[PDB]
């Protein structure tokens, strides 16, 4: 909860981060910091939290599926 | 008849982690005050750890009770599940939040040294987890919890559910479009009535103002005399002299660490009873939502047919769905039938005469058949049962072995 | 560790400050070293007493889960094992216990055509136990976790209400045995 503007650095919403870069893309979360923000070692990289696969199933009104 | 009703039960499941300053909320910018607290042994590393654990508690409990799947569901593109209204439910992405109007009524609705830390899951994942576990509960029936998910179809779905409570399916597929209007009349009434009680928010309101209450009590313990001859670093450290300077200062940081150990304290049995009302909000999220429970009193009052959680700031509520019968009738029973000699029992229900005619009905709702030996499971002889009634009985294929 | 404290007296040991100093200055030091040894023992009785309390909860919740998914099969969902309960077994490790949940998943699908009723002679017909399920040209009935399928039968069917109130009917025939059986 520092706002490091006088003390590669990526700004989150939980304070100041110093030495981990910022990647777009998202991965599992392994060492958590907050709000949304998780870093592992891939350099160490911070990234957005992934909730998981989006698996969306198909509905209609007169399709079923059982296990066999 | 049958009247469905929505109830609402409010569980917290997680407080603000919280953060202490420990040296420099006993007392700031002295050497003395390191000198003289750096002796002390380890009374500041116990405070340190017990509260930074606490804050890992609470991200395992904001975990536990809303991760309960390991997808992340989608919704079908199709809104027309049935005749069902499921718009004050199934989140829309036209709001800038991603949140249901339940969700946004409740969020409008509730409302040094010291360090209050932020949670991991923030508010936008909490509502994308309670829509994946909404689409989970609608599109894919309950075999999603177990297992892969599977498809089914939402009137058969409510089906299996009163199959679940001893009633046949069929009554649902002769009234579809009244449970389809009482259910839709129910969640209207329901959004209506969650804004105006204003008293139906007590847990969330409490624990929220015990926490701010309880930061605010320790700061306005932060400036008080303890017996000392000031409250001022600044005015005990130069006016007197270190003879009786080492004295007074160590009993105004006695003073300041019984305060700050007895608010630990305090956040420790807090801490411990948020965390058993989340096991228990973690147990109803895994049986009230993900199945279907047949104790009762346990998913809402009467018998369960499912449940909806919504996201709440800092907790849990749920929407059970209930079946509340009504509309009495007075009848006349026997606890067997008499005929040829023999006693006959009923398979599913019991047998029921409104006048000089006998029937079998299902045990939770009024539905007439015909005695048939398709009906009854036949046992012993007519000389024992206590209260049995003689009637006939009719054979199945009678006007067909002969024809 | 706590024994080696100053307490922000002289020193840490009893029998120096009575050997070397006079007893009204004792009394002040020994004071100060007693209250402090007496907070120090304070707090750690208040954290076996919270830290007790927990295990007495989990102890608690392992009883439950001993007496409700040992001694019998829990049909509550999710709440010993990922899937559908079958049985479990207890084993004794030290300071605690270890299940070992045996579970049912229903993996490799296969998704179907079906239908709520069957409507046949102008009255419907419902499924008993089962789900029904087409695969394109005729009808099965099947069980709503296993996909064994079977010929509908008036047998395994109940009969109720006729074929306009029911939504969504189909129409197919239903195999009565009376009609092979009479004949022969
Ligand atoms: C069971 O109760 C429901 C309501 O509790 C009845 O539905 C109402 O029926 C009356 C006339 O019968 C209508 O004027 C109302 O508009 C209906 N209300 C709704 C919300 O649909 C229903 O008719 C009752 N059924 C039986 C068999 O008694
Ligand atoms: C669900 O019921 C509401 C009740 O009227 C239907 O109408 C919506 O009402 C709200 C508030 O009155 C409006 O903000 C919406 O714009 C209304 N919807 C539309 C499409 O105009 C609503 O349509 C019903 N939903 C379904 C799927 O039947
Ligand atoms: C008890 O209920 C049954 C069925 O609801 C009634 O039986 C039928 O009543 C109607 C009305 O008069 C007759 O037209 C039918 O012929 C009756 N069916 C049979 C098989 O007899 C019965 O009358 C009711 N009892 C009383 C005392 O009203
Ligand atoms: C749907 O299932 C039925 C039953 O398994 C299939 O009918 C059988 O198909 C095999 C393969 O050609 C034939 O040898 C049998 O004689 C059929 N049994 C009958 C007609 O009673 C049917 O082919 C399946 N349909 C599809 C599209 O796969
Ligand atoms: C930090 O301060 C600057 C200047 O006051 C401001 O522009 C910036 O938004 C602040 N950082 C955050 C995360 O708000
Ligand atoms: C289901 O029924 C609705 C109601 O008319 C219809 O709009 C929709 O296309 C149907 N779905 C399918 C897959 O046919
Ligand atoms: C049924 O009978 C009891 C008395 O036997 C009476 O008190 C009750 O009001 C009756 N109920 C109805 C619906 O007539
Ligand atoms: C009718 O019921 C009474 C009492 O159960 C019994 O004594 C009597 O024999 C019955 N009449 C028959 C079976 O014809
Ligand atoms: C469901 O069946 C349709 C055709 O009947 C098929 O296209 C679709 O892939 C199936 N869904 C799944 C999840 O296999
Ligand atoms: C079933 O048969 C009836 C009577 O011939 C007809 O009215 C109805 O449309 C049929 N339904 C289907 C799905 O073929």
């Amino acid at each position: 909860g520092v706002n490091c503007t006088e003390v590669n650095v990526f700004q989150t919403r939980a304070g100041c981060l110093i030495g981990a870069e910022y990647v777009n893309n998202s991965y599992e979360c392994d060492i958590p910091i907050g709000a949304g923000i998780c870093a592992s070692y891939q350099s160490i990289i911070a990234y957005t939290m992934s909730l998981g696969a989006e698996n969306s199933v198909a509905y209609s009104n007169n399709s079923i599926a059982i296990p066999t | 008849n049958f009247t469905i009703s929505v109830t609402t039960e409010i569980l917290p499941v997680s407080m603000t982690k919280t953060s202490v300053d420990c040296t420099m909320y006993i007392c700031g910018d002295s050497t003395e005050c390191s000198n003289l607290l750096l002796q002390y042994g380890s009374f500041c590393t116990q405070l340190k750890r017990a509260l930074t654990g606490i804050a890992v508690e609470q991200d395992k409990n904001t975990q536990e009770v809303f991760a309960q799947v390991k997808q992340i569901y989608k919704t079908p593109p199709i809104k027309y599940f049935g005749g069902f209204n499921f718009s004050q439910i199934l989140p829309d992405p036209s709001k800038p939040s991603k949140r249901s109007p339940i969700e946004d009524l409740l969020f409008n609705k509730v409302t040094n040294g010291l360090t209050v830390l932020p949670p991991l899951l923030t508010d936008e994942m909490i509502a994308q987890y309670t829509s994946a576990l909404l689409a989970g509960t609608i599109t894919s029936g309950w075999t999603f919890g177990a297992g892969p998910a599977l498809q089914i179809p939402f009137p058969m779905q409510m089906a299996y559910r009163f199959n679940g409570i001893g009633v046949t399916q069929n009554v649902l597929y002769e009234n579809q479009k009244l449970i389809a209007n009482q259910f839709n009349s129910a969640i209207g009434k329901i959004q209506d009535s969650l804004s105006s009680t204003p008293s139906a928010l007590g847990k969330l309101q409490d624990v929220v103002n015990h926490n701010a209450q309880a930061l605010n009590t320790l700061v306005k313990q932060l400036s008080s005399k303890f017996g000392a001859i000031s409250s001022v670093l600044n005015d005990i450290l130069s006016r007197l002299d270190p003879p009786e300077a080492e004295v007074q200062i160590d009993r105004l940081i006695t003073g300041r660490l019984q305060s700050l150990q007895t608010y630990v304290t305090q956040q420790l049995i807090r801490a411990a009873e948020i965390r058993a009302s989340a096991n228990l909000a973690a147990t109803k999220m895994s049986e009230c939502v993900l199945g279907q429970s047949k104790r009762v009193d346990f998913c809402g009052k009467g018998y369960h047919l499912m449940s909806f959680p919504q996201s709440a700031p800092h907790g849990v509520v749920f929407l059970h769905v209930t079946y509340v019968p009504a509309q009495e009738k007075n009848f006349t029973t026997a606890p067997a039938i008499c005929h040829d000699g023999k006693a006959h029992f009923p398979r599913e229900g019991v047998f029921v005469s409104n006048g000089t005619h006998w029937f079998v009905t299902q045990r939770n709702f009024y539905e007439p058949q015909i005695i048939t030996t398709d009906n009854t499971f036949v046992s012993g002889n007519c000389d024992v049962v206590i209260g049995i009634v003689n009637n006939t009985v009719y054979d199945p294929l009678q006007p067909e072995l002969d024809s």
